[PDB]
Parts: structure tokens; C-alpha cells; sequence
């Protein structure tokens, strides 16, 4: 048949399957990396954690917050890690 | 290789900030008067009324033409009553009620209230009021009467030119004050007026005397707070358990914020010496044969950024002191502490440092600016 | 006003109308051109089925616009 | 004591015009009294004699021989007076007599006539008077606070000359990026050589040169009024870095030197963010097409950009892009190794994938409507589920503007192959059926689901390629603007298109688009509704024609029936089958549920 395909180069873009698209601690969009990681150049090691209250944050920011106190900064409920991004 | 780069100026623009952004138009002393005259002419033509009553309408309604038209269409009778033009709806005396002396009919002037008084008393009252700095506040002598004397009535009662000129100056000042888009410069005899589309509480700078002040209230630029909290905070700074223990705890909490307020105030007030020191530390680097003048230029930008970030911090502490204790206050204070730490880091890297690397310093600048924007974003 | 109406097979029918023409009269133009009855005629423009009571200009049809003619399902 | 010092001046007066006798007297008064008496008498008289003599003499020479010779005379007189001071004055006993006399002499011979020399300074900056400019700079440096007018005049001359040259040469400079960079480099080199020759690279003059060049580069006279300099610089960088013919002949070291010169110029621009945006777009195109001349040069380029002082955001973004390129290079090999066995219609050796971050690269959660072929719709779910294996909590937004590929074209003359984007791919696939047939501009808008503007641009790029003489698609109502396409325009495939080589390869992707308009949802919804109605009508018609037909023949007969309207999709076919079986239009066979019955 006329106009058959020989070679293709697909391109796709990935993003975190989250909501509100904002860490709400540093107010940086989730698809990016946190400021400290971005400055220190340790990229791809900055991930997203979820919670039983259905709130998403950076792993680094949430680690600092739990080092401060154990409660979600958005809803005043005890922080229980539901799942980790990767 | 030549037709390739034709339409690159549009494709690259995949996506285009400044949370405190503002468009102030700069007007001189006469341009403002011209604008006032134009507005008064338009209103007088529209409502088929004289100039003085149109000015009274504009003053009473803050020079908002649309609201004036809407209220005129709704009910014209109450519009003039509220603007103190005509008395509320709900034969010559030949005897002044304030000097008790019989006078001729022609010398017995009166307003729409039909409160008649002799011409000499009118002149005395207008003279004393204009001497007392009273502008649009001239009203009828009769007690409880809210009616005000229009411009075409006051002027013939002013004998000399200096009283007329003072009356004009006070009228202009009151017109600028009552206008919802014009504000006088709070400077020392600065003859300037700032004009803007809509009134808000943002940063304005008079280009003539380089004064920065809040628009809605002619005070220093309080960035995150409002015009009421900062007033009471400045007023205060000048002068289970028992109540006394609560008082001690309140004093401790007040000190916990006042110490940081004073720290940042003094640090900002001592910035000229920092600028001079950085200039000298650049001169010492450039006279010796290493680099040129263009290489050591980012240190001035660093100093400006630190000054801006310190100014932003200084005004967030009264904001956080007058807040309801909940989930929001803790996050705000956490972000505030983060920004404080990063300012300390950058200040150490700029002032008390020997070897300057541009990549690290630029990263610090970006982080500090992002944190300042994050702190200011939530409210504005 | 000279518009264009499309069928399934790809055959094209050309008709001339007026801006004030009611779309029904467009249907009877279709029948004086082709032998398909009005009850089996569904006319669709821009993905929208036209109701019987309407003027052509009310559907924002222009000169060289193309109309789509879809048969009624149970009627055919 | 006064008698001897008085007669010394008479001897000095003779020597000024044209030793031990004075030295012995100096020593006698130095040690007679510890230098206070020498600081009172003797020293003052010597300074007074020098001042009187030179105030009487120097102006006469000035009006005799002019400033050009007067400067040389002043230099010679200063040297002679310094030698006389060192030979006739106490200096070895820690005495400031030499410094005081030098101060008096310079004040009497330079400060007294500085304006007359500074006027000549303003005069002689041009026409290359360096040989006397050096002498003047030597003269004026001794006087405190004397060289600032020289700096001001040099800055003004540099600014004026640069602006005048830019305006005079603005014909071939505004539209060309090579000439702009060449002119900037020539100006910088000329003025740097001038400074080095005239003032032996004094730091103050270097500062003045930098401050003047900063204003020169940032000039609003390019569009006879905006900021276009960063765009031209980025275009030059792209030419140096891309696989253009200009960089084909140059060597790596020469390219690196040219880049270093470009970055040296780049240190003076004011809005570096615009340049970073343009460079990021160019690098995106280069990385996606894989047409880089040298990758290590690009990595050193981003390192140098970080060193120069670019904003910290775009540099980190570029580093992230390079890291993502490496990660995707690994991922593609992993996917190919997985897919090597279960061969599909597309062999695993001719398919590439690139999963990239959505923050560093284009950030847009926009929807693009394209009717993809069957070979591409059977590949998205496979890649999606493969990515959902090792990674959790991650989405995938497929990019259709950046995707590209190679197809082959079969004429009656010969077989070729092309390099096309997804949009041109969808437009070209409309001719798979109805090969030698005309298609209107409106049937295309339905068969490809593309919006009006994108369809117009793609069709214009497909029928009006600049370099080529022969083309693939031709249309009858010829026009010189894509905006004048009418709904009655007819397109057809050029059966006589050729390169007369029977085989060859040409490129149709020139600057793949990185941005499109907001495709309105109303038009796509209307197209979808019309497609649903048409496929329902076709299915019911074929059921009416034959009341008993299996499922396998259904798709073939539907393709044959729907060939002049559009190509039906399997998903929509199944959905419409369900929607019609639910409304009793057709009936499902009881024995084996694959055949349908009409009633
Ligand atoms: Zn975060
Ligand atoms: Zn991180
Ligand atoms: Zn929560
Ligand atoms: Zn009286
Ligand atoms: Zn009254
Ligand atoms: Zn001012
Ligand atoms: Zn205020």
C-alpha cells in the first residue's frame, strides 16, 4: 500500500500522578525538584510521598517536617505514609 | 541556513510573576488639576448642573462617575441631599441671627436651606474657616445644618487674592484626597500627585524625590500585612493559671517577635556601609591584575537582593503575631524560618567570604528569591 | 446563496438557497434533486442536527459550506 | 650663611639655561646645627627659585611651539629637574625634599595648563595619535585627580563611534547573525588594541572600556526603535553547534574558539534570560532530532554558561535534559531487549522511545487531537504498561509535535522515503485508500481530526516546500498564502513526483514546531459526533443489505464502505456495536456470540 511506515521515534513526557501540583511546603510545583536537591545537583533522587489524608508532598520537605513534628501541615491529622513514589 | 531562522521569535515562546506588581502613572501639579477640571466638565454636562454643585457631587462620592450616574438615575432628590446640596424635604428676615443687626435685603445671602445671614458675617465666617485650613468643609452657620457653601458662593466673599489662593490650595488638596485615584506625595514639599486606575495597597515611588510609600495609606510600604495591623503594631512599639502569669507569657511572646523586628530594622538601616564596603572590596579586586570591572559586578546585585529580602522579612513578623493559631500559622512560621536561614547563608557567602564562585552565588540568589516569593505569594 | 450537501457514498449535491430560507425548504430542494423522502433525511452541520423550524442563517451557514446528509436509522 | 645660598642660585640659574660647590654648602648647612634649619631656609628658597623660573619660562614655550611640542618639553624638563634634585638635594638622610620639589614642579608645569592639553585630548582620540597619547597619559597621571576627563572622553568617543558604525552598517546586520557578531568582535578588538597601545592596559581605562561597551551592545536601534540581540547570539550559537555547512568545514578547536569569543561578547548583555530561553529551544530541537555536531562540546558549553553567570534555573534545566537523554538511552535499550521476541507489525529494531521529564522540557498538560494510524495505537499501551512496571506513581503525556519518523512513498515512477512529523503523517495517510483521488479541504479536516489552523500550516508545508522543485501534493486553486485556503480546495497526490533518481531520501522536517494553539474542544466534539453518526449509518446500512454476516467481514466491508469519508477506528466500531445491540437494531447470535442478525 502507498505511504507505509518504516521507522518511528516516539516521544513521551512523564509526571507525578498527584493532585494540586504543589508541595505546599516550598510551593514549588511537584513535577520539578525541591530547591535543595536542585542546587546540590543530586537530581532524580527527589521523590513524592503520599498520605492517608490524601495529600502529596516532597520526600525531603516531608522528612524535614516530620523531624519537626508528626502531623500533616494541611490537615491536622497524624502523618501515616501511604505509599512512596519511587 | 538562512531561511531556517525566520520564525524562531514566536515558537520559542512556549510560556511567559512579580506578585507585587503595580502600574502608577506619574502626574505633575497641573496635570492633576487638568484631570479634575475635565472630570468636572464631563459631570456637569451630563447632569445639566453647575460647576460648583458638580464638584460637591464628586467630593461626596469620591469622584466615581458610574456610581454617581446610577444614584442619579435611581433617585435625584436624595443624591443632592446626601451631597449636602439641598435640604432634606422632611418673607425676608432683614435681621442676621448671629450679629442681631438689621441689614439690607441684598446683603442677606443664603443657601438652599434658606438660612439667611448678613454679608459681613458670611465674609467673617469664610475668612476664619479659610484661615483655619478648612477647604471643602465650609458649611452653613445655622446649627445642625449639613448644607455646604459651593465654590461660586465662597469666592465672592473672599476680599483679597491671598485668601482666594489659600482657598484654591485647600480645595485642590481636598479634591486630591477625596479622589479615589489620586494621592498626594507624602514628601517634604514635593509638588507631585500619583495617579492609578484602581486604588490598592501596593508600592509606589515618586520619581521626583524617590520616596517609597503605601498607596492606600501614605505610610511606609508594609508588604504582607494590611494598613490596620501595622498601625497598631507601631503604636504598641512606641509605648488555668493566674492573669499575671498570662501577662508574663504575653510579654515573652511579644519579645520573641520584637527582637527579630528590631534586628532586621537595624540591619536594613545599616546598608550604606555594606554598599561602600562591597564597592571597596571590588576596587581592591580590580586594580590588581585579575579580572576586569565587568567580572565583579554581580556583588552589587547580591547586596540589593539581600536588602530586598531583609525588607520583606522585617514586615512578616507583625503579620504572624496577629494571626489565629491553627494549621496555617505553623506552616507560615516554618517558611519564615527557612527564609531566615537562607538569608544568613547568603550573607555569609557575600560579606564575610574571600573566594567568590559565581555558580554557587547565583544558586544562592535564586534560592533566596524563590523563598521570598513563596513567603509573599499566599496573601497578595 | 449556493451551498453543498454531502451523502455517505461521497456523491455531492449542489443547491442554491437564500439567507432567509428555512431548512425545511432545503429538504424539499433535496427531494426535487434526489428521490430520498424527507422523513429519512437528517441534516447535520458542524456536528449538530438541524431542527425543522429554523432559518439557514440561524445556523451560521455561509456560501461554500458543506452539509452532511445522514439517513434515518429505522426508517431505512 | 645667606651669602653662600644666594650665590648658589646664580650658579643654578646658569645651569638651568646652559656641583661640589653646591654640595659642600648643602652639607655644611645640613650639619651646622636635625634638618629643621634646612627645612626652613635653603629648601623654601630652592622651591621659590624653581617656581619663579618655570612660571616665567613655560608659558613662553607653550605659545612658541604649541601643545604638541610643549608636552615633550615639559616631560624633558621634569626629567632634568628630577636628576638635578637627586644630585643637588639631601635625599639619603630620610628627607622629603625630593618629593616636595617634585610636587612643586608638577604643579608648576602640568596643573597650570591642564585644560589646554585636555582640549587636545578630546581632539586626538581619533585618527590614532597613540604615540603622543601615551606621553599625555604619562604627564597627567602625576597630577592628582587629573585623568577623569580622559576617561570620560574615551567613553564618549567609544559610544559615539560604535553607534555610528552600527547605524551605518545596519543594512546587512539586522537580518544576519554572522555579520552582527563579526561587527561586535571587530569593534571590541579595535578598541581593546587602542587602549592597550595608548595606556598600556591601565585598569581604569579597562573599566571605562567595559562600561562603554556595555552601553554599546544594549542599543535600541535594531528594529528602528525591541530586544533582538540575544536571539541573534543564540542563532549564531546554534549554527556553530548544529550540523550546518558552516560547521562542516571547521575543526573542533576552531569551533571552541569561536564559542569562547561568543561567550566573551555574551558577558555584556543585560537580559540573559531571553538568550537562555532561545538557547534552550534550540538545544531541545538539537537533542530530539539528534543532529548535534559534537556532544562533549555541548556539555562543555553548558559548563561555560554556568561559569559566565547565567540565571541558575536554565542551567540546571539543561543539566536535567542531558541526564534525561542518558536515562532514555538506557530505557530504549531495555525496551528493545524486552520486545526482541514478540515481533509486531513494526520490528523492534526500528522503533525508538524517549521518556523525558515534564518540568525541564516543555510543561503543558494540553490535549492534541490527531487520528493516529493503527501501527501507532498498538504501541502506546505497550510502552505505558512497560513503564508502569519499574516505576510507580508516574503518568505519561505523549507528545505529538516532537515525534518524528521515516515513511516510504510508492509512485508509479519509483519508491522514495521521507522524514515527516506526526501531523504530516496523519495528513499523508488519508491517501492510503482512494490513491488516485481528489480530497477537499473539508474531507481532510474530518479524516485527520486536525483543527483548521494546524491543517492549513501542515498542508502549506507539504505543498510549498522551498528548496524542492517537484512536490508530493498539488492543488488547483493556486494561492500565495495559506490563510486563503477555501473549503472547496482540492488536493491530490503527485503521481509523477521524483527526485530523475528512482530512489532517494529527502527531509521535510525543518524546525519542528514546539508550540501550537489551544485546540478548541467544540470542533473536536463536532468531528467526533459526525464520525459516530456516519459509522452508525454505515453499520446499519450494511446490516440492512445483509441480515447475516460474521464479525471478521464487518471491518473489511466497513473499510470499503467508509473510504471516501474517513477511516473508522476499532474502538469506535466496538462501542457503536454495543450501542446498537443495546437498542435492538441488531441481534446477537445465540449459538456462537460473534455473528450479528438484523431485525
Ligand atoms: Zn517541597
Ligand atoms: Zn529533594
Ligand atoms: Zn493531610
Ligand atoms: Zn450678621
Ligand atoms: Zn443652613
Ligand atoms: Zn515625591
Ligand atoms: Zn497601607
Amino acid at each position: 500500500k502507498m505511504f507505509s511506515l518504516k521507522k518511528w521515534n516516539a516521544v513521551a513526557m512523564w509526571s507525578w500522578d498527584v493532585e494540586c501540583d504543589t508541595c505546599a511546603i516550598c510551593r514549588v510545583q511537584v513535577m520539578d525538584a525541591c530547591l535543595r536537591c536542585q542546587a546540590e545537583n543530586k537530581q532524580e533522587d527527589c521523590v513524592v510521598v503520599w498520605g492517608e489524608c490524601n495529600h502529596s508532598f516532597h520526600n525531603c520537605c516531608m522528612s524535614l517536617w516530620v523531624k519537626q513534628n508528626n502531623r500533616c501541615p494541611l490537615c491536622q491529622q497524624d502523618w501515616v505514609v501511604q505509599r512512596i513514589g519511587k | 541556513i538562512e531561511d531556517y531562522y525566520v520564525g524562531v521569535a514566536s515558537d520559542v515562546e512556549q510560556q511567559g510573576f512579580d506578585p507585587e506588581e503595580y502600574q502608577f502613572t506619574c502626574l505633575t501639579y497641573k496635570e492633576s488639576e487638568g484631570a479634575l477640571n475635565e472630570h468636572m466638565t464631563s459631570l456637569a454636562s451630563v447632569l445639566k448642573v453647575s460647576h460648583s454643585v458638580a464638584k460637591l457631587i464628586l467630593v461626596n462620592f469620591h469622584w466615581q462617575v458610574s456610581e454617581i450616574l446610577d444614584r442619579y438615575k435611581s433617585n435625584s432628590a436624595q443624591l443632592l441631599v446626601e451631597a449636602r446640596v439641598q435640604p432634606n424635604p422632611s418673607h425676608p428676615p432683614h435681621h442676621c441671627a448671629v450679629c442681631m443687626q438689621f441689614v439690607r435685603k441684598e446683603n442677606l445671602l443664603s443657601l438652599a436651606c434658606q438660612h439667611q445671614f448678613c454679608r459681613s458675617c458670611w465674609e467673617q465666617h469664610c475668612s476664619v474657616l479659610v484661615k483655619d485650613g478648612v477647604g471643602v468643609g465650609v458649611s452653613c452657620m445655622a446649627q445642625d445644618c449639613p448644607l455646604r457653601t459651593p465654590e461660586d458662593f465662597v469666592f465672592p466673599l473672599l476680599p483679597n487674592e491671598e485668601l482666594r489662593e489659600k482657598y484654591r490650595r485647600y480645595l485642590f488638596r481636598d479634591y486630591v484626597e477625596s479622589h479615589y485615584q489620586l494621592q498626594l506625595c507624602p514628601g517634604a514639599d514635593c509638588p507631585m500627585v500619583i495617579r492609578v486606575q484602581e486604588p490598592r495597597a501596593r508600592r509606589v515611588q515618586c520619581n521626583r524625590c524617590n520616596e517609597v510609600f503605601c498607596f492606600k495609606c501614605r505610610q511606609m510600604y508594609h508588604a504582607p500585612t494590611d494598613c490596620a495591623t501595622i498601625r497598631k503594631w507601631l503604636t504598641k512599639c512606641a509605648d488555668n493559671q493566674s492573669q499575671q502569669a498570662q501577662a508574663r507569657e504575653a510579654l515573652k511572646k511579644y519579645l520573641f517577635y520584637f527582637e527579630r523586628w528590631e534586628n532586621h530594622n537595624k540591619s536594613l538601616q545599616a546598608a550604606a556601609q555594606t554598599y561602600q564596603r562591597i564597592h571597596e572590596k571590588i576596587q581592591e579586586r580590580v586594580m590588581n591584575n585579575l579580572g576586569t570591572w565587568i567580572d565583579w559586578q554581580y556583588l552589587q546585585n547580591a547586596a540589593k537582593l539581600l536588602a530586598k529580602c531583609r525588607y520583606t522579612l522585617q514586615y512578616t513578623y507583625p503579620y504572624a503575631y496577629y494571626m489565629e493559631s491553627g494549621p496555617r500559622k505553623k506552616l507560615f512560621e516554618y517558611q519564615q524560618a527557612q527564609l531566615e536561614a537562607e538569608i544568613a547563608n547568603l550573607s555569609w557567602k557575600v560579606e564575610r567570604a574571600d573566594s567568590y564562585d559565581r555558580g554557587d552565588l547565583e544558586n544562592q540568589m535564586h534560592i533566596a528569591e524563590q523563598r521570598r516569593r513563596t513567603l509573599l505569594k499566599d496573601f497578595h | 446563496m449556493l451551498i453543498k450537501v454531502k451523502t455517505l457514498t461521497g456523491k455531492e449535491i449542489e443547491i442554491d438557497i437564500e439567507p432567509t430560507d428555512k431548512v425545511e425548504r432545503i429538504k424539499e430542494r433535496v427531494e426535487e434533486k434526489e428521490g430520498i423522502p424527507p422523513q429519512q433525511q437528517r441534516l447535520i452541520y458542524s456536528g449538530k442536527q438541524m431542527n425543522d423550524e429554523k432559518t439557514a442563517a440561524d445556523y451560521k451557514i455561509l456560501g461554500g459550506s458543506v452539509l452532511h446528509l445522514v439517513l434515518a436509522l429505522r426508517g431505512g | 650663611k645667606n651669602r653662600l645660598q644666594d650665590s648658589a642660585m646664580k650658579l643654578v640659574h646658569a645651569e638651568r639655561l646652559g656641583s661640589q660647590l653646591v654640595i659642600g654648602v648643602r652639607e655644611s648647612y645640613v650639619n651646622l646645627c636635625k634638618l629643621q634649619i634646612y627645612r626652613d631656609n635653603f629648601e623654601k628658597a630652592y622651591l621659590d627659585s624653581t617656581e619663579r623660573f618655570y612660571r616665567t619660562q613655560a608659558p613662553s614655550y607653550l605659545q612658541q611651539n604649541g601643545v604638541q611640542n610643549y608636552m615633550k618639553y615639559a616631560d624633558a624638563k621634569l626629567k632634568e629637574e628630577e636628576k638635578r634634585a637627586l644630585r643637588y638635594l639631601e635625599t639619603r638622610r630620610e628627607c622629603n625634599s625630593v618629593e616636595a620639589l617634585m610636587e612643586c614642579c608638577v604643579n608648576a608645569l602640568v596643573t597650570s595648563f591642564k585644560e589646554t592639553i585636555l582640549a587636545e585630548c578630546q581632539g586626538m582620540i581619533k585618527r590614532n595619535e597613540t604615540e603622543k597619547l601615551h606621553l599625555m597619559f604619562s604627564l597627567m597621571d602625576k597630577v592628582p585627580n587629573g585623568i577623569e576627563p580622559m576617561l570620560k572622553d574615551l567613553e564618549e568617543h567609544i559610544i559615539s563611534a560604535g553607534l555610528a558604525d552600527m547605524v551605518a552598517a545596519a543594512e546587512t546586520i539586522t537580518t544576519d547573525s554572522e555579520k552582527y557578531v563579526e561587527q561586535l568582535l571587530t569593534l571590541f578588538n579595535r578598541f581593546s588594541k587602542l587602549v592597550k597601545e595608548a595606556f598600556q592596559d591601565d585598569p581604569r581605562f579597562l573599566t571605562a572600556r567595559d562600561k562603554a561597551y556595555k552601553a554599546v551592545v544594549n542599543d535600541a536601534t535594531i528594529f528602528k526603535l525591541e530586544s533582538k540581540c540575544p536571539e541573534l547570539l543564540a542563532n549564531y550559537c546554534d549554527m556553530l553547534l548544529r550540523k550546518t555547512p558552516l560547521s562542516k568545514k571547521l575543526t573542533s578547536e576552531e569551533i571552541e574558539a569561536k564559542l569562547k569569543e561568543v561567550l566573551l561578547v555574551l558577558k555584556y548583555v543585560q537580559n540573559k534570560d531571553v538568550f537562555m530561553r532561545y538557547h534552550k529551544a534550540h538545544l531541545t530541537r538539537r537533542l530530539i532530532l539528534d543532529i548535534s555536531a559534537d556532544s562533549e562540546i555541548e556539555e562543555n558549553m553548558v559548563e561555560w554558561l554556568r561559569e559566565v553567570g547565567m540565571p541558575a534555573d536554565y542551567v540546571n534545566k539543561l543539566a536535567r535534559m542531558f541526564q534525561d537523554i542518558k536515562v532514555s538511552e538506557d530505557l530504549n535499550q531495555a525496551f528493545k531487549e524486552m520486545h526482541k521476541n514478540n515481533k509486531l507489525a513494526l520490528p523492534a529494531d526500528s522503533v525508538n522511545i524517549k521518556i523525558l521529564n515534564a518540568g525541564a522540557w516543555s510543561r503543558s498538560s494540553e490535549k492534541v487531537f490527531v487520528s493516529l494510524p493503527t501501527e501507532l495505537e498498538d504501541l502506546i499501551p505497550e510502552v505505558e504498561e512497560f513503564y508502569k512496571k519499574n516505576h510507580s506513581g508516574r503518568k505519561l503525556h505523549w507528545h505529538h509535535l516532537m515525534s518524528n519518523g521515516i515513511i516510504t512513498f510508492k509512485n508509479e515512477v519509483g519508491q522514495y522515503d521521507l522524514e515527516v512529523t506526526t501531523f504530516q503523517l496523519a495528513v499523508l495517510f488519508a491517501w492510503n485508500q482512494r490513491p488516485r483521488e481528489k480530497i477537499s479541504f473539508e474531507n481532510l479536516k474530518l479524516a485527520t481530526e486536525l483543527p483548521d489552523a494546524e491543517l492549513r500550516r501542515t498542508l502549506w508545508s507539504l505543498v510549498a516546500f522551498p528548496k524542492l522543485k517537484r512536490q508530493v501534493l498539488l492543488y488547483e486553486p493556486q494561492v500565495n498564502s495559506p490563510k486563503d485556503f477555501t473549503e472547496g480546495t482540492l488536493f491530490s497526490v503527485n503521481q509523477e513526483f521524483s527526485l530523475v533518481q528512482k530512489r532517494g531520501k529527502i527531509n521535510l522536517i525543518g524546525r519542528l514546531q514546539l508550540t501550537t494553539e489551544r485546540m478548541r474542544e467544540e470542533e473536536n466534539e463536532g468531528i467526533v459526533q459526525l464520525r459516530i453518526l456516519r459509522t452508525q449509518e454505515a453499520i446499519i446500512q450494511i446490516m440492512k443489505m445483509r441480515k447475516k454476516i460474521s464479525n471478521a467481514q464487518l471491518q473489511t466491508e466497513l473499510v470499503e464502505i467508509l473510504k471516501n469519508m474517513f477511516l473508522p477506528q476499532k474502538k469506535m466500531i466496538k462501542e457503536q456495536i454495543e450501542w446498537l445491540i443495546e437498542h435492538k437494531y441488531i441481534r446477537r447470535d445465540e449459538s456462537d456470540i460473534n455473528t450479528f442478525i438484523y431485525m
